[PDB]
């Protein structure tokens, strides 16, 4: 089924000093593609070393404690940023009905 | 009407009917009961008394299908998300939950009707004729 | 005519009705009684009065049918969205729907004509002319 | 009613019911155990005491599907995950299972109703009329 | 109950089930046994001492198709990797499985019922009227 | 069905001081992406901080008091930038049947 995420939760002030804290756990899945690919892995390139840069798409149930402008982690040390408001966050123009499911464009880092 | 409550369907749909919603669901669950009675052919005077546990479940699973899907859709979808659904009855009861229904009908469903060859009947033109001749006994 | 209100219907479809929606909505109930009526049989003189549970139940689901897509659509999408209903009776009643109207009924519904072979009848041709031999008794 | 436990669905479904999941899993084992003894005709008194595995299979599979599939969906997909189950049943058991059910009912199944031609029947008319010309033995 | 033991599904699955997925996989095997004891209606006193070859054949597949999908899907896919069945059974088991387990049923499968037209029968209503006119013998 | 939408309207002068008030209330609905997906968020980049970019389409009953030019506010506090002219507002070139419905290319930013 699902699997237990990490959430944490800051906003930044003027002086540019995080301050993220635990905000508690949220169920949620993962989707290393929108259709049957995945999506390739960004290279750095001017940054001086190795790394990666990766897209996913976060899965969750609808009104979950997770935001916008957080961070997750995942079960195995992974962790991940989370930006952008979350889509396709109503109802069925024509009848009302709701999925209670959205989308989140988490940003893969580790 | 009323065979069924309010508490038994908000545990079932595992939500909580409020404002207009629970007005909703009161009429829905009331006329799915008036079709149900009017299927099964009984009265159910005293509602939410004897009512037994085949039309609680039938009226239940009527509530269910019509709060959920009320207008009769195959497939429906927003974005990346989609649902199908199956054939959807021509009632608010599938063909096997009419037999569960039709239960409580007397016999096996076999009714007849009287059928007349448009005559009344006189059963007494010859007997009134006879004369008494004894002893009036 | 009229054998629903409008209260009950604004509860089912969780809107209230203004403008010329109420009276769009009006119409079509009124439209909708009067096809329940002649498919029944029935009059129904007080109409909100009576009024059985069964047919105020066909009644608000045509009219609920009615409102949520004037025009016979399969399948209806804009952009992302997308909806396909399944498929529209085709009257203003499913058959289910039409064999409950005809529950009101007389008999089981089949009724029959009288034919006849272009004759009227003159039963009296032979016993006008017998001649009176009593004593008028 | 409740002809199985929750534990032992808990086991199959290898997930543990809490606040309204539980009170909903139990509810639904209700109705099938409910649909389960129509269909048999038996009334089994004391629920989960003899309660044979046949039922117990029936009616624990039964709630496993309605769990899992509260609206009968052909096709559900989220994204790029997608699942297509197969045809649901008209009810909540399958024929086999309905086949299987129906084993508890006496003989094959083949009941008959005694008609009658609307008569009562007198079978004295004849025999009262003898008077006793003997001692009395 | 439970005609197959757990090591030999363990080793047709080449998995070692742990914490409730032992407990799962049990039941599921005990309710496989249980459907075709009553398929094959004998009862197998001591179950994992004479339990011939088919009988362990046929619960040891059941349980690994219930294994696999116990929500019977027919396509399945999670991004780029997709599957997709065949047709699942209908309760259980495929029709050569069925067959296979009605071997063990007496004669052909044939059975009748002694039907009646509602009569006892009294054989003895004119040989008790004799009068012993012998010498007892 | 439809949410209610904050509708600010505003034309910039010579001296470049926008005067955006409001205008009214619409009712339209949020497409984040043009088929089964969705857009991806833009990265400031040589923005000093973090931010976001979003290209969605709004629809909207035709002959709506909103018009090109003007800002929007959702109901969770989010608001929203519309520019460019509707499009498909036109009816069928063949019979001339109107659907009713245009599409507002709204650019997200919040």
């Amino acid at each position: 089924n699902d699997e237990t995420l990490t959430v944490y939760r800051g906003a930044t002030d003027n002086k540019g000093n995080p301050n993220k804290q635990v905000h508690g756990t949220v169920k949620g899945v993962f989707a290393w593609g929108p259709g049957t690919s995945t999506n390739k892995f960004g290279r750095d390139r001017n940054f001086k070393g190795e790394s990666s840069s990766l897209t996913a798409e976060l899965y969750v149930k609808r009104g979950a404690d997770l935001k916008a402008r957080d961070r997750i982690r995942r079960a195995n040390g992974e962790e991940y940023s989370v930006v952008g408001h979350a889509a396709w966050d109503q109802g069925h123009p024509f009848d009302g009905f709701d999925f209670g499911y959205m989308v989140f464009q988490v940003e893969a880092v580790n | 009407a009323g065979l069924a409550t309010i508490d038994e369907l908000q545990t079932l749909m595992s939500t909580v009917f409020e404002d207009d919603a629970l007005e909703q669901a009161q009429l829905v669950l009331d006329i799915v009961s008036s079709w149900a009675r009017v299927v099964s052919g009984q009265m159910w005077p005293d509602a939410p008394a004897n009512v037994p546990d085949d039309v609680r479940a039938v009226v239940l699973q009527a509530s269910r299908r019509e709060l959920k899907n009320p207008d009769r859709v195959i497939s429906r979808q927003m974005g990346p998300f989609n649902v199908q659904y199956s054939q959807p009855p021509d009632g608010f009861f599938y063909p096997a939950e009419l037999a569960i229904l039709k239960r409580f009908k007397r016999s096996g469903g076999l009714m007849t009707v009287s059928t007349s060859r448009g005559e009344e009947g006189r059963p007494w033109a010859g007997k009134t004729a006879y004369i008494r001749y004894g002893d009036g006994l």
